[PDB]
C-alpha cells in the first residue's frame, strides 16, 4: 500500500528552526511531485511549496521563499521541508502529498503534523470535575495548558456512547481549555464511577480525575 | 491564478443533490482537482482534472467544468458527507486552493437539552471559577446562550465551543463557559444559563444557587 509518513513537528521558539520530513511507502519519491500544504487554525488549505526529486526542481509560496527549503534524500525515498525564520503565521498543522498524473491532483497524504510557534512554556492541563446534578450528564474541565493537543479518554476507554468532547479554545491568558461531557443514566451516579483520563503529551502529563455527585 | 468558490457555506437535507462551483480568474484548462477534508484529518482527492472520478470514491460524486468555470456534485447527500471541499488549480505553478465550501446536512429540528455544572472546590482554591453550560444533541446549530448572575445578564465573560455534527444523527452540541475571579463568584447566589432555540417552545433556563442553597 501507498502510504507518506510525516515527522518532525512540534513547539518552537518564533525564530527557530524546525525540519520536518515525509517518509513514501510503496511507490518512489522521483516518479512524481512532493508537495507541502498547510492548515493554519480555523483557516482553509495553503499549498507552501513543491519538489520534483528527479531533478530536485522546486517552487514555493511567495510568504514561504528564502526562509523554507524543500528537499529531497531518493536514496531514503523522503522529502523534507526546512523552515527557518519561524513566525507565528507558520503555526498550522503541515501536510505531505504526492502529486500524480496521467492530468492528476494529490491522491495519497500524509497524516498531518502540528507545529506550533510561541515563545510561551508548556503546561500541563488542570482537570477539574463538571459534577452530576432519567438522563444526567457530568464531565471534565481540561484547563490552562499549552501547547495542543490533550486527549481525553472516560473510565480508560471503557466509555464512549454519549461523549462529547469539545474544540479546545484559546483563553485571554494564551492558555488553551476544553471540557468533555458524557450523558448517563441517573440511577447510575451514586455506584458506578467515572473516571476522566486526560493526556497532554507536550507536558508529560497525565491526569486521571473521579468525577462525583455534589 | 485566484479559484474563487462558491458558495462559501449550504445546508441540504439527506437525498438532495448538492453543487459547489470554482471560477478561476485565468483559463486553467481542465487542470483542476476536488478534495474533501473532515475537521483536523487529512483531506481526501475526489476528482481530478475536472471530471475524473478518483478509485474508490463513491459513485455519488460527480465533477464538470473547463477553462475558468467548474462545478462539484453530491447527487445524493448523505450524512457523513458534511466536510469541507476545497478546488485546486494545477494548470501553472504556483497551484492554488479555492475558499473552501462547508457543507452541512439539514434535518429536522431538535431541541437541546440543557445541563448547568458549578466550580468545582479544587478550581476555587485557585482562585478562580468557571462555570459550564452544555447544550447536547440539538439541530440547528444556531442557539442563543445567554448568562445570569443574581438575574443580571453577562457581557463579556463566557466562551462557546461546538462539536462537529453528529455522522448518523445529524445534531451538533455546545458548551458555553464562564469564568469568573473567586472574588467575583462569592458575591452571587444565583447563576443561571438561558437557552434561546427554533425548537423550544420559550427559553429554557437552568440553574443553580451557590452554597447549595
Amino acid at each position: 500500500e501507498v502510504q507518506l509518513v510525516e515527522s518532525g513537528g512540534g513547539l518552537v521558539q518564533p525564530g527557530g528552526s524546525l525540519r520536518l520530513s515525509c517518509a513514501a511507502s510503496g511507490f518512489t519519491i522521483s516518479s512524481n511531485s512532493i508537495h507541502w500544504v498547510r492548515q493554519a487554525p480555523g483557516k482553509g488549505l495553503e499549498w507552501v511549496a513543491w519538489i520534483t526529486p528527479s531533478d530536485g526542481n522546486t517552487d514555493y509560496a511567495d510568504s514561504v521563499k528564502g526562509r523554507f527549503t524543500i528537499s529531497a534524500d531518493t536514496s531514503k525515498n523522503t522529502a523534507y521541508l526546512q523552515m527557518n525564520s519561524l513566525r507565528a503565521e507558520d503555526t498550522a498543522v503541515y501536510y505531505c502529498a504526492r502529486r500524480v498524473c496521467y492530468a492528476g491532483g494529490m491522491d495519497y497524504w500524509g497524516q498531518g503534523t502540528l507545529v506550533t510557534v510561541s515563545s510561551a512554556s508548556t503546561k500541563g492541563p488542570s482537570v477539574f470535575p463538571l459534577a452530576p446534578s432519567g438522563t444526567a450528564a457530568l464531565g471534565c474541565l481540561v484547563k490552562d495548558y499549552f501547547p495542543e493537543p490533550v486527549t481525553v479518554s472516560w473510565n480508560s476507554g471503557a466509555l464512549t456512547s454519549g461523549v462529547h468532547t469539545f474544540p479546545a479554545v484559546l483563553q485571554s491568558s494564551g492558555l488553551y481549555s476544553l471540557s468533555s461531557v458524557v450523558t448517563v443514566p441517573s440511577s447510575s451516579l451514586g455506584t458506578q464511577t467515572y473516571i476522566c483520563n486526560v493526556n497532554h503529551k507536550p507536558s508529560n502529563t497525565k491526569v486521571d480525575k473521579k468525577v462525583e455527585p455534589k | 491564478i485566484q479559484m474563487t468558490q462558491s458558495p462559501s457555506s449550504l445546508s441540504a437535507s439527506v437525498g438532495d443533490r448538492v453543487t459547489i462551483t470554482c471560477r478561476a480568474s485565468q483559463d486553467v484548462s481542465t487542470a483542476v482537482a476536488w478534495y474533501q477534508q473532515k475537521p483536523g484529518k487529512a483531506p481526501k482527492l475526489l476528482i481530478y482534472s475536472a471530471s475524473f472520478l478518483y478509485s474508490g470514491v463513491p459513485s455519488r460524486f460527480s465533477g464538470s467544468g473547463s477553462g475558468t468555470d467548474f462545478t462539484l456534485t453530491i447527487s445524493s447527500l448523505q450524512p457523513e458527507d458534511f466536510a469541507t471541499y476545497y478546488c485546486q488549480q494545477s494548470r501553472i505553478t504556483p497551484p492554488t486552493f479555492g475558499q473552501g465550501t462547508k457543507v452541512e446536512i439539514k434535518r429536522t429540528v431538535a431541541a437541546p437539552s440543557v445541563f448547568i455544572f458549578p466550580p468545582s472546590d479544587e478550581q476555587l482554591k485557585s482562585g478562580t471559577a468557571s462555570v459550564v453550560c452544555l447544550l447536547n444533541n440539538f439541530y440547528p446549530r444556531e442557539a442563543k446562550v445567554q448568562w445570569k448572575v443574581d438575574n443580571a445578564l453577562q457581557s463579556g465573560n463566557s466562551q462557546e465551543s461546538v462539536t462537529e455534527q453528529d455522522s448518523k444523527d445529524s445534531t451538533y452540541s455546545l458548551s458555553s463557559t464562564l469564568t469568573l475571579s473567586k472574588a467575583d463568584y462569592e458575591k452571587h447566589k444565583v447563576y443561571a444559563c438561558e437557552v434561546t432555540h427554533q425548537g423550544l417552545s420559550s427559553p429554557v433556563t437552568k440553574s443553580f444557587n451557590r452554597g447549595e442553597c
